[PDB]
């Protein structure tokens, strides 16, 4: 997961 | 927004969407292409193809269940653009490349007939 | 094999499928969610959750056009849970955590049940 | 495009  | 995003999601839906595909899994459409038929979801083919979304969006031809190819398209060409729009991977080659890029320019695959130009550039 | 591969066509094929959503195209299900109805496409549904793989693989239950969630199941976490799905994108948020997690772990979409779970554990 |  990551922040976009 | 402040959504996170998971980078494998993409990627996973394609590689299950696939596995629909060589299980014949609710695929709803068959493609002719001379003596050849593919089975496939409209959905997939439609996000893929220009010439697959003009189709499916038309009021009469949504409703087909068996779609011919113009006869002058190549079945290899043809199949190798199918596993390309189930999978990203293009299995391009110097024995086929000119199959694939007609088949690309007749389906409206803009990226894929980008670099059929680009390889066959190089080789000249 | 010796194939190329187009980066970006996962994420093409998946904003695709998202605007044929959006605008209705080709949806052959309807999910509902106590008062609430929600129209999408059964491969996506099948690609994203366990659940939706077991029901749409099942001889009667693929033929159905409406499948109706257990009473228990939020609107709003099915909503953000059905987003996802078709962009990657997760709005989780604090107010929404627990029902997005109790959804995802009824739909079996591993991946959401372990960012809710890490993200519980740090608020703890 | 890429080598996979
Ligand atoms: N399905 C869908 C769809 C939608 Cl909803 N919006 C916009 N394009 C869509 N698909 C589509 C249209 C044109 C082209 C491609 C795909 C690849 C390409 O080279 N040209
Ligand atoms: N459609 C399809 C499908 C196929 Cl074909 N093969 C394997 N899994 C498929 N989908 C599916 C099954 C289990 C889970 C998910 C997706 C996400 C998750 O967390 N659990
Ligand atoms: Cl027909
Ligand atoms: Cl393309
Ligand atoms: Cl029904
Ligand atoms: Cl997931």
């Amino acid at each position: 997961w990551v922040i976009p | 927004d402040s959504c996170i995003q998971f980078t494998r999601h993409a990627s996973d839906v394609l590689l299950n969407l696939n596995r629909l595909r060589s299980r014949d899994i609710l695929t709803d459409v068959v493609i002719v292409v001379s003596r050849e038929q593919f089975r496939a979801h409209k959905t997939v083919l439609m996000a893929c193809s220009g010439l697959f979304y003009s189709i499916f969006t038309d009021q009469l031809k949504c409703n087909l269940s068996v779609i011919n190819l113009d006869p002058e398209i190549n079945p290899e060409g043809f199949c190798i653009l199918l596993d390309f729009m189930y999978t990203s991977r293009l299995n391009l080659r110097e024995g086929n490349i000119m199959a694939v890029m007609a088949t690309a320019m007749y389906l409206q695959m803009e990226h894929v007939v980008d670099t059929c130009r680009k390889f066959i550039k190089a080789s000249e």
